[PDB]
RNA sequence: GAAACGAUGACUGAAUCCGCGCGGACCACCGCGCAAGGCUAAAUACUCCCAGUGACCGAUAGCGCAUAGUACCGUGAGGG
RNA sequence: AACGAUAAAAGAAGUGAGAAUCUUCUUCGCCGUAAGGACAAGGGUUCCUGGGGAAGGGUCGUCCGCCCAGGGAAAGUCGGGACCUAAGGUGAGGCCGAACGGCGCAGCCGAUGGACAGCAGGUCAAGAUUCCUGCACCGAUCAUGUGGAGUGAUGGAGGGACGCAUUACGCUAUCCAAUGCCAAGCUAUGGCUAUGCUGGUUGGUACGCUCAAGGGCGAUCGGGUCAGAAAAUCUACCGGUCACAUGCCUCAGACGUAUCGGGAGCUUCCUCGGAAGCGAAGUUGGAAACGCGACGGUGCCAAGAAAAGCUUCUAAACGUUGAAACAUGAUUGCCCGUACCGCAAACCGACACAGGUGUCCGAGUGUCAAUGCACUAAGGCGCGCGAGAGAACCCUCGUUAAGGAACUUUGCAAUCUCACCCCGUAACUUCGGAAGAAGGGGUCCCCACGCUUCGCGUGGGGCGCAGUGAAUAGGCCCAGGCGACUGUUUACCAAAAUCACAGCACUCUGCCAACACGAACAGUGGACGUAUAGGGUGUGACGCCUGCCCGGUGCCGGAA
């Protein structure tokens, strides 16, 4: 019928982004633990 | 007294409605009309602490100073008796002879425009701010504080009357509406009379909607739920209990005193609400 | 400075006829402002500028082999002078 | 457990030299000791990185990759 | 097997190496409250020009939303920011907490909202309240003037400021009629020769003693200190005083006049067809909004956000020979968003997928009306495999002799029935109802007559098998079980007898209330509620009612 993924720019960014991911400890942690895996895709800010 | 309804719709029989024919029709004073948002029962953690709260109709706060001692020693005159959706009672509009308007709670009878006072130097009339000691023995009153200046926290629902059993020490004995006898520091304030609305108690709600319109989301028998959900759950049929009646939290409902056993109030209650 | 900014001129059927009208059109520098561009061309062309417009444009992401890439994004700017004050250096094109 | 000693949470908070602490309950004896103040290189651990070697691999091996955390999947963490 | 809806295609012409599929032409078929148009969210160059044809395309492709290259997007007035606040998120000091951290007043962030200055036309292959033409508006700084003494905040008040339903008068959009006006040519196939046929028939701005329904509306003096910390030309109370009808005030809109547009077409050039010039009329009559006048009227209980801009007072403060206000000229105009797809082949569905996606506009005819049904207009398509065959069988549909539920687990399915009017209508009842019960009869075309019209009754005639002639369009009844009722429910095998409910009942709870979330004496819900309130539990409208057992368990109380 209708689907799981209905994009929302403001949602996307205010949810997964960088100011967001750094706002919390475990997101700092997500950050550097990504960086280590050599992500080009650091964060949905980087889309 | 109460409006009623011919049975044109199934639910438009038992339904009943207030008598607001004595309500000075008016959009409550601007500099007194704060904004109440609703709270699903969730608190600042977003979990439903209170349970079963939901929507209804947009409401606003009308500040009703209860400590009249901010303007006692002078009088005001009643200007209107408008309709507050947040109180079980009706409220009235004070025009203080010296400018300032206020809102106070409205008692039983008090006709629109009677000029009422405030101060220990006040006549036992309906609507007077009067300390509890200066109140006659056996007089009828409401709006009673648990300390001078705090705020009136007693007798506020429709047609309620705390009754001066009489003085004693500096703590005046008092008859709470619940059927309880309470000591009150005679420097406490009062507002003479029964609350009024009174008719309230009786209005038949009539249909689901009418519950919703006051924002009381549908209540739920745990006897519906399942084990996982709540105590009385499970079973194979419109099932009994199998344990003693009990809240979701398992702390018994039906005949279990719940007040905290040691307390500071325990030497101000001469009797029990029985 | 009063030059750096004007990263190029604009080349097309449009641009040409606008020129013919007395309206000149350049690529500029994304970060720039309209006050900045006015000051720019007014300085390095000794002209009375009374009309302006700008517009940031993306950049045709193109591939050259397995290398999907975006081009640099520009800021097309249009200016209209007063009293047929045509600019010399482009008047031959 | 016969539970010494240290160690602290709550109550108690002694002696300072003819004194204090321990010697696996506890006592005498007889021994080892100076609580309540601090710093301290050295040997030791690791290895993102640099170099040298190899009864280690040579394209399903070897890191995941002769390179790429890319293509691709995932709203995301993440997988790859 | 399948090539992704049974909306449908033909012939000619062209191009090419090659054509059922690409491009012209002439028809046909489908959508038309859409399958048209305009936005938003999302996508990201898919837009336009020229080219290409490996692969993507369910076939083919010379074609494309695919490949290449190049171009295209323009704002002081639209939308967002340079302003505001809601929920929410924050947040120095502050309150807490093994740590990371959790709270938290003011302040700040936060549009889905408040506020706010521009409209009409023209055009690129591709932009448009941006650019260009024509005539406006707003803020800002300076200058010549009218200056000629007050300006008026980080605080005051006013104002902003709001619900649903129903509805009166005026009006616009916008659509219909016509021997109104303008323009165009023609005679068809028996007639018509125009009184026929086709098309067009006012948009902006300015003024004007012209017309105008509707709508808002008081005023001034004085007192009280004690109301807004104080102030106070203000705001609020008290008092006095003022030609009730009103006038004061506004002008949606229309009429006039003017000016700028636009306008059917007509002309001229010419290159898979456009470039450019020109331009007539502008009527009476009727319908009519969910739009405007508007913050109108009335009724109702469930009782209807905040803040800035804004308007008024005063405080300091510098001025009171340059204080405001104003007219005019100059001058200035920041930041991003504007292409295109956007009910879909371009967004979400792995797909060029019978799904999903929020708001606006959505013409005409017939129809009691209507966003309903049939057919259409503008516009958009014929859904990217084709051709023939004309067996079984399968799907969707028509008709049906005699019979009419014999079927079967059961009338499952399918037919019946079908709109509007008029007659008429049961037990039972909570007097609302059942009820569209049932059951009848009418319905089209013409002429005359009346009536309030487009319209309708009446009377007589006419035709066909039949006249809501086509399409949209209830089968009905008798009697039980369960629930009272409207509602809710197992996303993707169960919609009910579930659940909720209004009602009643037991208890609990006197405020830092019980009760609930909680590192926790934090803070929060309960509640800015107060026993006619709040929690928990059970029954489940309404009506007559609700008995017998306190030994065990639980609970309340008691004390040797
Ligand atoms: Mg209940
Ligand atoms: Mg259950
Ligand atoms: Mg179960
Ligand atoms: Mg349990
Ligand atoms: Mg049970
Ligand atoms: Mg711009
Ligand atoms: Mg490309
Ligand atoms: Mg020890
Ligand atoms: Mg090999
Ligand atoms: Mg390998
Ligand atoms: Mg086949
Ligand atoms: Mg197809
Ligand atoms: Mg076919
Ligand atoms: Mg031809
Ligand atoms: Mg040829
Ligand atoms: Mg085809
Ligand atoms: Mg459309
Ligand atoms: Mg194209
Ligand atoms: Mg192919
Ligand atoms: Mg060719
Ligand atoms: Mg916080
Ligand atoms: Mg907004
Ligand atoms: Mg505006
Ligand atoms: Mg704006
Ligand atoms: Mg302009
Ligand atoms: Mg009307
Ligand atoms: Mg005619
Ligand atoms: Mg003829
Ligand atoms: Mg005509
Ligand atoms: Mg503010
Ligand atoms: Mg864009
Ligand atoms: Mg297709
Ligand atoms: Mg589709
Ligand atoms: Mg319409
Ligand atoms: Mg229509
Ligand atoms: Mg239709
Ligand atoms: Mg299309
Ligand atoms: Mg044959
Ligand atoms: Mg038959
Ligand atoms: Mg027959
Ligand atoms: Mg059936
Ligand atoms: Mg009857
Ligand atoms: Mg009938
Ligand atoms: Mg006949
Ligand atoms: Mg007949
Ligand atoms: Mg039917
Ligand atoms: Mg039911
Ligand atoms: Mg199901
Ligand atoms: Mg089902």
């Amino acid at each position: 019928m209708k689907r799981t993924y209905q994009p929302n720019n403001r949602k996307r960014a205010k949810t997964h982004g960088f100011r967001a991911r750094m706002k919390t400890k475990s997101g700092r942690n997500i950050l550097a633990r990504r960086r280590a895996k050599g992500r080009h895709q650091l964060t949905v800010s980087d889309e | 007294a109460v409006k009623k309804y011919k049975p044109y719709t199934p639910s438009r029989r038992q339904m009943t409605t207030a008598d607001f024919s004595g309500l000075a029709k008016k959009r409550p004073e601007k500099a007194l009309t704060e904004a109440l948002p609703k709270t699903g029962g969730r608190n600042n953690r977003g979990r439903i602490t209170s349970r079963f709260i939901g929507g209804g109709h947009k409401r606003l706060y009308r500040i009703i100073d209860f400590k009249r001692r901010d303007k006692s020693g002078v009088n005001a005159k009643v200007a209107a008796i408008e309709y507050d959706p947040n109180r079980s009672a009706r409220i009235a509009l004070l025009h203080y002879a010296d400018g300032e308007k206020r809102y106070i709670l409205a008692p039983e009878g008090l006709t629109v425009g009677a000029t009422v006072n405030a101060g220990p130097e006040a006549e036992p009339k309906l609507g007077n701010a009067l300390p509890l000691r200066f109140v006659p023995v056996g007089a009828v009153v409401h709006a009673l504080e648990l300390v001078p200046g705090k705020g009136a926290q007693l007798a506020r629902s429709a047609g309620t009357s705390v009754q001066v059993q009489g003085k004693e020490s500096d703590y005046v004995i008092v008859r709470l509406p619940s059927g309880e006898l309470r000591r009150v520091h005679s420097e406490c304030y009062a507002t003479i009379g029964a609350v009024g609305n009174a008719e309230h108690k009786n209005i038949v709600l009539g249909k689901a909607g009418r519950s919703r319109w006051l924002g009381r989301k549908p209540h739920q028998r745990g006897s519906a739920m399942n084990p996982v959900d709540h105590p009385h759950g499970g079973g194979e049929g419109r099932t009994g209990a199998g344990r003693v009646p009990v809240t979701p939290w398992g702390k018994p409902t039906k005949g279990l005193k719940t007040r905290r056993k040691r307390k500071t109030s325990d030497r101000f209650l001469v009797t029990r609400r029985k | 400075s009063h030059y750096d900014i004007l990263q190029a001129p604009v080349i097309s059927e449009k641009a040409y006829s606008a020129m013919e009208r007395g309206v000149y059109s350049f690529w500029v520098s994304p970060k720039a402002t309209k006050t900045e561009i006015k000051d720019a061309i007014q300085q390095a062309f000794g002209v009375r500028v009374i009309g302006i417009s700008t517009m940031n444009v993306p950049g045709k992401r193109k591939r050259v082999g397995r290398f999907i890439g975006q081009r640099n994004d520009r800021k097309k700017a249009i200016v209209r002078l007063a009293e047929g004050q045509s600019i010399e250096a482009l008047a031959g094109q």
